[PDB]
């Protein structure tokens, strides 16, 4: 599965920004949707005082 | 209300966890 | 770090690619504060209004 030279730890360690990365992006989601489920509430409070 | 900001207490939680990924 | 012409211009790039979506993510992350502080303060006048 390796044979060496042309970036043998290199290239791993892009593979592991990307695991990062790709959790970092969910936890970014995530907060996307409370956030989003915070504006539904308003906006269903913003109507009852309509 | 309260509920509100709670959850925007808890989506500025989730960005600093995205940040606290990067890195 | 490298070693050609084993694709060593494509490992580069992609190394790259990661560090323009770990930029990315990162403004990205940015806005979510700011219509976050946005709604936040939209919150509060609606409070007010109550």
């Amino acid at each position: 599965a390796i044979a060496s030279g042309v970036a043998v730890s290199k290239v791993l360690h892009l593979e592991g920004e990307v695991n990062k990365i790709k959790s970092a992006l969910l936890s970014t989601n995530k907060a996307v949707v409370s956030l989003s489920n915070g504006v539904s509430v308003l906006t269903s409070k913003v109507l009852d005082l309509k | 209300i309260s509920q509100v900001n709670e959850k925007i207490n808890q989506s500025l939680a989730f960005i600093r966890k995205s940040d606290e990924l990067l890195g």
